C-alpha cells in the first residue's frame, strides 16, 4: 500500500526519440506541450522591456504567455477573451505573467521505473518540431533508455528557489559520476564507439579533402582549429586517424586542456612477454596520451566512454571542470553521427557464414 | 591519389578525388579554367523521349553528385494540388482518392505558370497563369445487354473502372489560346484511379499549381536521375583453356570474351557490367584478375516522370546549380 | 486495396500496369517472372510492387451500402 | 600542489545526504539478480544462496 | 489466409549505420516515401448516444439549426444539417458539435403525469468533439432498438501519416519508433537507383542473435526477380544455397551485400552494405495519442484517447520512488515546490 | 538587396581577415559540396568546410581559414565566380552535343 | 516477475538509512543528533570525488 | 434535404418528426444517412 499517490501540477509525459545534434545538458521540448506548460515570472527592472512583447504576441504566437495576475489581485487574467494590447502598456512592477516555456529555461526529467539518483536529472530546453521528447544518447544509459518506444516524465518547477537548484546540484553537468562507485555512468555510447574505432584504426590515412570535412562536422562549422603538421609527409601528405582525436580534445592553443593518461583498453594481446613497453602489442592496445595528443591505441568503451577510472572524459572533469568535458563529448558525440553514416558499416549474411574449416573441425572436435 | 580505384572482396579503397593543391608538395592542380575546358567531355549513348543515358568524363564526384541532387528537388514540375469533391460515394475515402490525383504526371510545360504568393487570401492565389484545373466526373450505370453469364465487372457495367484519362482540362479565367496549341493531359491515360458499382458516382475539381520535389514528392520532375562509374577488369597473368571458359560463366555474358579460334580471353564492352566480385573468392582467380572502377567518369541514367523530355532536365538542373550560386555573390555580407 | 500510382522508393509509376498484368496471367499463359519482364519494370524495386500485392477492392465492392 | 588539491577535494563535504546514497547504491545492483546459482564448494556438493 | 488479409508493407532495407538518429531501436524513415503513401492508416471511433423515454411520458429531442446575424450557421454549428445530426462528408475540428441533444430540466425525478403543461422546457447537454488534429464524418445511423428507444452512432474517420514516435516491428522482433524522416536526396543509391525505404542499424543484431531475419533479404531479393514468393517456414522453406544461385546469376552478389554510391557526398561507401526488402509492419501505440500534459486543475489540457486496457503506467504522479531521488541530491526547496 | 540570405558571425571570426565563418540561410549539402570543392583547389586556403548544425533548419554553416594575404571574404567571392565558370564549360559542351549529335 | 518487485529492496532499505548527514564537526549523526560514526568510513572522505 | 438511407434496399426515403422510424418498402429497422451536397476542401499532399 505504498504505491504513487500524488498528484503534481505543471507536467508532462512524452515518449523519446534520439538526437545527437543536442548537447547533453539539454532536453528538446516540442512546440505543442510548451505552450501549457507555463512558467511564472515577476515583472521588474530587467525584464519589461521583454513581457510586453510577451503579452502582445498572446497564447497561441509561441514566444507568449497565457495567463496573468495583478499586483492587487484583481483576478487571474487570462490573455483569450478581451483585453488586448493595452493591457500590456500598464504592467505595474508587481505583475506575475505565465510565459511559455521557452529556450534555456531549466526543466528536470525523469523515466517512471526510478531505480537510483541519476534516474531524475534536469536539463535545459529547446523548441523543436514534431512532438516527442527527443534528447542525447550520452545521457540515455542512466535513464537506461532503450528507446523502443518507451515515455518519460517531465516536470517545471514554478518557483524562483527550485530552479536554481535542479541546475546547480542536480543538473547533467554536475552529475557525470554515479554515486554507487565513483566510475562515469553517463559517457559515450554504443555508436559512439564503433564510430571511434574505425577513425582511431591504423589503416585510416586522411586528407585535407576529408581532414578539414572531419574537423568541420564536429564543432558545426564555428571553431578555429590548429591544423598540426602530418604524420606522412614529402611522398603523399597523409594525417592519420589518432591525430583526429588529438586534435577534438585540443583544438587551438586558447584551451587549456592537456591530458596525461594512459591505460589498457578492451582485448588485449601480450607484446612478446620480454619487451618492458605495455604498447608493443599485437594489436593496438594500450593507450598512450601525452599532452592531449594519442600516440598508441585506439577509441573503445574502456578509454572512450562508460566504464572504468580510467576514461578520457574523467580525465578532463577531474583535471579541468565539467564544461570542457561536456563540450568534448558534444563534440564527439555529433562527430561520430555525421562520420559513421559516410563511411559505411553494415553486417549481412556474409559475416556470420563459417567457410568450410570450422565444418571441418566442429566435426572433428 | 593511386588511380583507378580498387575492388576489394571486403571493402573498396581510393575513394577521396583528392586533386587539389596541397595533396603534394609541388602545388598540382589549381583550378585554372583552360584546363578544365580541355579535359572535360560529354558522350552520348541514347536519347528517347522519356529515358536519356549520356556519359561525363573528368569531373569531380562532388558536382556531378550535385546535379543529381538538384535534378530532384530544385528543378520545378506541376501536379494537382487542391481537390473539391461532390457527391462521392464510392467505397474509397475522400482523403485516399485525392492522394491519387495529387501522384498522376501532367505532361505540360512549366515555364508557362507562376509561383503561388501564399500571403493572398483564398479567392486571390488562383489566377489565370497560375493554376490548371482538372475535372473529373463518372457516374456509373448497369449495362442493359448483359452477357449469358457474371464472367467480369469490365462487361455488364458502364465505366466501371475510372482512368486518367476522364481528368478532363478546363480552359479557365482568361487565356485560353495560350493552352490551345498544348492542351494538358496525363503522361500515361491507363492509371486505375478507382472502381464503381452502379449507384456510385464521383464528381470533383483539382486545382494544380506549380511546385519542388523537395516539398512533396508529387513534384518530381523525374522518376529515376542516378548514376555509375565505369567498371574496369584488369586481367594479368593472361593464362587460357577451361579455366577461361569459367571464367566467363560467373559474370554477364556480354562483358568478356573468349578468342573464337585464336589465343586467350579478353575484355569486351566492360559497360554492362555489374559488378558483384564474384571471381575474387575461388582462390583459383587470386592474382590474375582485378577488379576496379574510374572514379572520374560518371554515367547519367535518368527515366523522367513524363512532364518534359530528359535531355532538358539536365540543362535546366546546369542552369539551377548556375543561378544559387550567383545569387549569392550579389548579397552583401551582414555582420 | 488497389494498386498505388507511384512505386514508394524512386516513383516510377507502376500504377497503369496491373490490368495489363492480369490480362498476360490469364490468357497467354507465362510465369509472372517473365510476364512481368516483357512489361516494363527491370528492378527488383518497382517489381515489388505489382508482384507482392492483394486485391481488396474487388471484395469491399461484394458490400455495396447501394442498391444491389 | 596536484596531491595536496586533490586530497583537500576529496573530503566528504558537511550537509551531504550520504545515508539516503548509501541505501540506492545497494538495493540499485539488487534489482538485475538473474538465478546463476553458485558453490562454496567443490563438483556441486552444497547449493549456498 | 493471411494472405488474403495482411498487415504490413514490404519497405526495402539498406541495414547501415546512418545520420546518427538510429543508435538504439530507432528507425529512420524516407520523406518522399512516405508521402507515396507507406505507412498511411486511418482511425475509425465510434460515439453512441441514446434517447431515453423518462417515466413522467416525455422524451429527450435532438434539434437544432439555429442562425445569428447572417452566419449561415455559427462556428459551433457549422458541421450539422437541419435535423441537428452531423452530415457524411463534413470535417469536426474543436469545440463544434456534430451530435446535438437536449434533455428536458424537469423530468429528472418522478411526477407522475399530470395534463398540465410543463414540457415546454429543454435543457441542452450536447457532444462535443475535442483532440489535437480534426476528424471526417462518415457513418450516422438511427436505430430502434429493443424497448423502443432512439439510438444514434456516428463514426468518425482520421487519416494519419507515419511520423516521429511510430513504431515499427519486423516480423523478427525488432521493434523500434521512428527517428527522423529524411529527405530522398540523401540515402544512398545502389547505381541502379533503388532509395532505401527504411535504414537499420546492424549493431541490433549481436546483442538479439536474429539471424533468420539475415535469411529473409536473401530469400526475399532473390524471390522478386523470378516472379516467386518464396517460403520461410519452420524446419524447412527455402535452402540458402539454391537462393543464392538465383541471385547470382542475375548480375548481383550471393550475400546480398551491394555497393553503394553515398549520397550527400557523391563518393562510394568503403564497405560493402547489406541491401534488400523486408516486411516491415506498422503497429498501434501511435504518438498523436500519447502526448498528455496538465497545467493545473483537473481535465488536463492535453488528454490522450482513453484507451489504456490494464496498463496503469503511474501517469502524472511523484511517487515514492522518485521521492527517494531527491533526497539523495539534497534539494530541500524542490521538495516543497514539487 | 536580400540582407538575410548570408551573414557573418560575431564570435567566430578573427581579427583582419583571415579564419572568418559565413551563414547561409535556405541551404542543403549541394552548394555546400560545391563551394568546399572549388575553395579547396585554391592554393592560398588550408580550412575550408561547411556543416548543417540540425536538419529541420535551412541553415548552413561555412568556415573558411587561408593562409595570408588573402581575407577569407575574398576566398569566398573567388571560391564562387569559378563555380560560374564550371557551370559555364559543362552547359556549354553538353548542348553541342545534343546538337550535333 | 522483476517488475512486480522492481523496488521493494531498496524501498525498504530506505526507511533507516534516510536522515543520516554529515555535520559541520564532520561525525554523521541522525535526526535527533544520537551520532551513528564519529568519522565516514573511518577516513571522511567522499566516494563520489 | 434527403435524409434517410435504408441499409438493403437502399431506397431514398424522407419523414418528418416522430413519424415511426422504418422503411416502407421492406420494412428494416436501421437508416442511413446521404452524403451532403455542399463543398468539402482536402489537401494532396
Ligand atoms: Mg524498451
Ligand atoms: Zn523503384
Ligand atoms: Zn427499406
Amino acid at each position: 500500500g505504498n504505491l504513487s499517490g500524488k498528484r503534481v501540477d505543471f507536467s508532462g509525459r512524452t515518449v523519446i526519440s534520439p538526437d545527437p545534434n543536442l548537447s547533453i545538458d539539454e532536453v528538446a521540448v516540442p512546440d505543442r506541450v510548451a505552450k501549457v506548460l507555463t512558467y511564472p515570472e515577476k515583472v521588474t527592472r530587467y525584464n519589461r522591456h521583454k513581457l510586453q512583447e510577451l503579452i502582445v504576441n498572446g497564447p497561441n504566437v509561441h514566444p507568449g504567455a497565457n495567463y496573468l495576475l495583478k499586483r492587487n489581485e484583481d483576478a487571474r487574467r487570462n490573455l483569450r477573451y478581451g483585453d488586448r494590447m493595452k493591457l500590456a502598456k500598464n504592467l505595474q512592477i508587481g505583475d506575475v505573467v505565465e510565459r511559455h516555456l521557452e529556450d534555456g529555461d531549466v526543466v528536470l526529467f525523469n523515466r517512471q521505473p526510478s531505480l537510483h539518483r541519476l534516474s531524475i536529472l534536469s536539463h535545459y530546453a529547446k523548441i523543436r518540431p514534431w512532438r516527442t521528447f527527443r534528447l542525447n544518447e550520452c545521457v540515455c544509459t542512466p535513464y537506461n533508455a532503450d528507446f523502443d518506444g518507451d515515455e518519460m516524465n517531465l516536470h517545471v518547477p514554478q518557483t524562483e528557489e527550485a530552479r536554481a537548484e535542479a541546475i546547480n546540484l542536480m543538473g547533467v553537468k554536475n552529475n557525470l559520476l554515479t554515486p554507487k562507485s565513483g566510475e562515469p555512468i553517463i559517457a559515450a555510447t554504443q555508436d559512439f564507439i564503433t564510430g571511434s574505432y574505425l577513425i582511431s584504426h591504423k589503416d585510416s590515412f586522411y586528407d585535407r579533402a576529408t581532414l578539414t570535412q572531419l574537423l568541420s562536422m564536429m564543432s558545426d562549422g564555428i571553431e578555429h582549429f590548429d591544423i598540426p603538421p602530418p604524420a606522412i609527409m614529402k611522398p603523399y601528405y597523409l594525417w592519420t586517424g589518432k591525430q583526429v582525436f588529438s586534435l577534438l580534445i585540443k583544438p587551438n592553443h586558447n584551451s587549456p586542456v592537456v591530458i596525461n593518461l594512459d591505460a589498457k583498453n578492451k582485448v588485449f594481446v601480450p607484446p612478446k612477454s620480454k619487451s618492458l613497453p605495455n604498447e608493443m602489442s599485437q594489436n593496438d592496445g594500450f593507450v598512450i596520451i601525452r599532452g592531449s595528443q594519442i600516440l598508441s591505441g585506439v577509441m573503445d568503451k574502456s578509454v572512450l566512454g562508460d566504464g572504468k577510472k580510467h576514461s578520457v572524459f574523467y580525465t578532463i572533469l577531474r583535471d579541468y571542470g565539467p564544461q570542457e568535458a561536456a563540450n568534448a563529448m558534444n563534440r564527439m558525440a555529433k562527430l561520430c553521427a555525421r562520420f559513421l553514416g559516410n563511411r559505411g558499416f553494415s553486417i549481412g549474411i556474409n559475416d556470420v557464414t563459417p567457410a568450410d574449416d570450422l565444418k571441418q573441425k566442429k566435426e572433428e572436435l | 591519389m593511386s588511380n583507378i580505384v580498387g575492388i576489394e572482396y571486403n571493402r573498396v579503397t581510393n575513394t577521396t578525388s583528392t586533386d587539389f593543391p596541397g595533396f603534394s608538395k609541388d602545388a598540382e592542380n589549381e583550378w585554372n579554367v583552360e584546363k578544365f575546358k580541355k579535359d572535360f567531355e560529354v558522350n552520348i549513348s541514347s536519347l528517347d523521349a522519356r529515358e536519356a543515358n549520356f556519359d561525363l568524363i573528368n569531373i569531380d564526384t562532388s558536382i556531378a553528385n550535385a546535379f543529381r541532387r538538384i535534378m530532384i528537388s530544385e528543378v520545378p514540375s506541376v501536379a494537382a494540388e487542391y481537390v473539391y469533391f461532390f457527391n462521392n460515394t464510392s467505397v474509397i475515402q475522400d482523403e485516399v482518392l485525392a492522394h491519387r490525383i495529387g501522384l498522376v504526371p501532367l505532361k505540360v510545360d512549366p515555364d508557362m505558370l507562376t509561383w503561388v504568393d501564399s500571403n493572398l487570401p483564398d479567392d486571390e492565389k488562383f489566377t489565370d497563369e497560375n493554376t490548371i484545373v482538372l475535372s473529373l466526373n463518372v457516374k456509373c450505370t448497369r449495362n442493359p445487354d448483359a452477357p449469358k453469364g457474371s464472367t467480369d465487372p469490365k462487361e455488364l457495367y458502364n465505366n466501371a473502372h475510372v482512368y486518367a484519362r476522364d481528368l478532363k482540362f478546363e480552359p479557365q479565367g482568361r487565356q485560353s489560346t495560350t493552352f490551345a496549341d498544348c492542351p494538358v493531359v496525363p503522361a500515361d491515360p491507363d492509371i486505375l484511379l478507382a472502381k464503381l458499382r452502379p449507384g456510385q458516382e464521383i464528381s470533383l475539381k483539382a486545382h494544380c499549381i506549380l511546385g519542388i520535389g523537395g516539398d512533396h514528392a508529387k513534384f518530381s520532375p523525374v522518376s529515376t536521375a542516378s548514376y555509375r562509374l565505369l567498371p574496369q577488369i584488369n586481367i594479368l597473368q593472361p593464362i587460357k583453356g577451361e579455366s577461361a571458359r569459367r571464367f566467363q560463366k560467373c559474370f554477364p555474358p556480354g562483358v568478356i570474351g573468349i578468342d573464337e579460334g585464336s589465343d586467350e580471353a579478353y575484355v569486351k564492352d566492360a559497360r554492362k557490367d555489374t559488378v558483384s566480385r564474384e571471381v575474387l573468392r575461388y582462390e583459383e582467380f587470386a592474382d590474375k584478375v582485378k577488379l576496379g572502377r574510374v572514379r572520374n567518369h560518371f554515367i547519367f541514367n535518368v527515366e523522367s516522370a513524363g512532364a518534359m523530355t530528359p535531355e532538358e532536365i539536365f540543362f535546366k538542373s546546369v542552369r539551377i546549380l548556375k543561378n544559387k550560386a550567383e545569387y549569392l555573390k550579389n548579397c552583401p555580407i551582414t555582420q | 486495396m488497389i494498386v498505388p500510382v507511384r512505386c514508394f522508393s524512386c516513383g516510377k509509376v507502376v500504377g497503369d500496369k496491373w490490368e495489363s498484368y492480369l490480362n498476360l496471367l490469364q490468357e497467354d499463359e507465362l510465369d509472372e517472372g517473365t510476364a512481368l519482364s516483357r512489361l516494363g519494370l527491370k528492378r527488383y524495386c518497382c517489381r515489388r510492387m505489382i508482384l507482392t500485392h492483394v486485391d481488396l477492392i474487388e471484395k469491399f465492392l461484394r458490400y455495396n451500402p447501394l442498391e444491389k | 600542489e596536484i596531491a595536496l588539491f586533490k586530497y583537500r577535494k576529496a573530503r566528504l563535504e558537511p550537509g551531504t545526504a550520504i545515508g539516503a546514497i548509501g541505501a540506492q547504491s545497494i538495493g540499485e545492483p539488487g534489482t538485475q539478480m538473474t538465478l546463476k546459482t553458485f558453490h562454496f564448494a567443490g563438483v556441486a556438493s552444497m547449493n549456498v544462496t | 489466409d493471411y494472405d488474403k488479409l495482411p498487415a504490413g508493407q514490404n519497405a526495402t532495407v539498406a541495414v547501415m549505420s546512418y545520420s546518427g538518429y538510429d543508435i538504439e531501436d530507432a528507425l529512420v524513415l524516407n520523406k518522399s516515401s512516405i508521402d507515396r503513401g507507406f505507412g498511411r492508416c486511418e482511425t475509425r471511433r465510434k460515439t453512441t448516444t441514446v434517447l431515453k423515454r423518462y417515466a413522467n411520458h416525455t422524451q429527450d429531442i435532438i434539434g437544432g439549426m439555429r442562425v445569428d446575424e447572417n452566419g449561415d450557421p455559427i462556428w459551433q454549428h457549422q458541421s450539422l444539417g437541419p435535423d441537428g445530426l452531423g452530415e457524411v462528408g463534413m470535417k469536426v475540428q474543436s469545440g463544434q458539435i456534430y451530435i446535438n441533444k437536449s434533455v428536458p430540466t424537469n423530468s429528472a425525478d418522478a411526477p407522475n403525469p399530470n395534463n398540465v403543461n410543463v414540457q415546454t422546457q429543454y435543457r441542452e447537454a450536447p457532444v462535443i468533439y475535442r483532440g489535437p488534429e480534426p476528424s471526417h464524418i462518415d457513418q450516422v445511423m438511427m436505430s430502434v432498438s429493443d424497448n423502443d428507444q432512439a439510438l444514434i452512432k456516428v463514426l468518425l474517420r482520421q487519416n494519419r501519416r507515419p511520423e516521429l514516435g511510430d513504431k515499427f516491428s519486423s516480423r523478427h522482433g525488432q521493434k523500434g519508433v521512428c527517428g527522423i524522416i529524411v529527405k530522398q536526396e540523401d540515402m544512398p543509391f545502389n547505381d541502379q537507383g533503388i532509395v532505401p525505404d527504411i535504414i537499420m542499424n546492424p549493431h541490433g543484431f549481436p546483442s538479439r542473435m536474429t539471424v533468420g531475419k539475415m535469411i529473409e533479404l536473401i530469400s526475399g531479393k532473390a524471390g522478386v526477380l523470378n516472379g516467386t514468393l518464396e517460403y520461410g517456414t519452420c524446419f524447412g522453406g527455402s535452402k540458402l544455397e539454391d537462393m543464392s544461385k538465383i541471385l547470382v546469376d542475375q548480375g548481383f552478389n550471393y550475400s546480398g551485400k551491394d555497393m553503394l554510391y553515398s549520397g550527400i557526398t557523391g563518393e562510394c561507401l568503403q564497405a560493402y552494405i547489406f541491401f534488400g526488402p523486408i516486411y516491415y509492419q506498422k503497429l498501434k501505440h501511435m504518438v498523436l495519442d500519447k502526448m498528455h500534459a496538465r497545467a493545473r486543475g483537473p481535465r488536463a489540457v492535453l488528454t490522450r484517447q482513453p484507451t489504456e486496457g490494464r496498463s496503469r503506467d503511474g501517469g502524472l504522479r511523484l511517487g515514492e520512488m522518485e521521492r527517494d531521488c531527491v533526497i539523495a541530491y539534497g534539494a530541500s526547496q524542490l521538495l516543497l515546490e514539487r | 538587396p536580400d540582407r538575410e540570405k548570408i551573414k557573418l558571425l560575431t564570435q567566430a571570426t578573427s581579427e583582419d581577415g583571415t579564419s572568418a565563418s559565413f551563414q547561409i540561410v535556405e541551404e542543403d549539402h549541394t552548394l555546400g559540396n560545391a563551394l568546399r570543392y572549388v575553395i579547396m583547389k585554391n592554393p592560398d586556403v588550408e580550412f575550408c568546410g561547411y556543416s548543417i548544425p540540425h536538419p529541420s533548419e535551412n541553415l548552413l554553416n561555412i568556415r573558411i581559414q587561408t593562409y595570408g594575404e588573402t581575407t577569407a571574404v575574398d576566398a569566398l567571392q573567388k571560391g564562387l565566380k569559378d563555380l560560374m565558370d564550371l557551370c559555364d564549360v559543362v552547359e556549354s559542351k553538353f548542348t553541342e552535343k545534343i546538337k550535333s549529335m | 516477475v522483476k517488475t512486480a518487485e522492481t523496488g521493494y529492496m531498496s524501498r525498504r532499505l530506505m526507511k533507516s538509512l534516510e536522515d543520516l548527514s554529515c555535520q559541520y564537526d564532520n561525525t554523521v549523526r541522525t535526526s535527533a543528533n544520537g551520532i551513528v560514526q564519529f568519522t565516514y568510513g573511518g577516513d571522511g572522505l567522499d566516494p563520489l570525488e | 434535404t434527403l435524409k434517410y438511407i435504408c441499409a438493403e434496399c437502399s431506397s431514398k426515403l424522407s419523414l418528418s418528426r416522430t413519424d415511426a422510424v422504418r422503411c416502407k418498402d421492406c420494412g428494416h429497422r436501421i437508416l442511413l444517412k446521404a452524403r451532403t451536397k455542399r463543398l468539402v476542401q482536402f489537401e494532396a499532399r
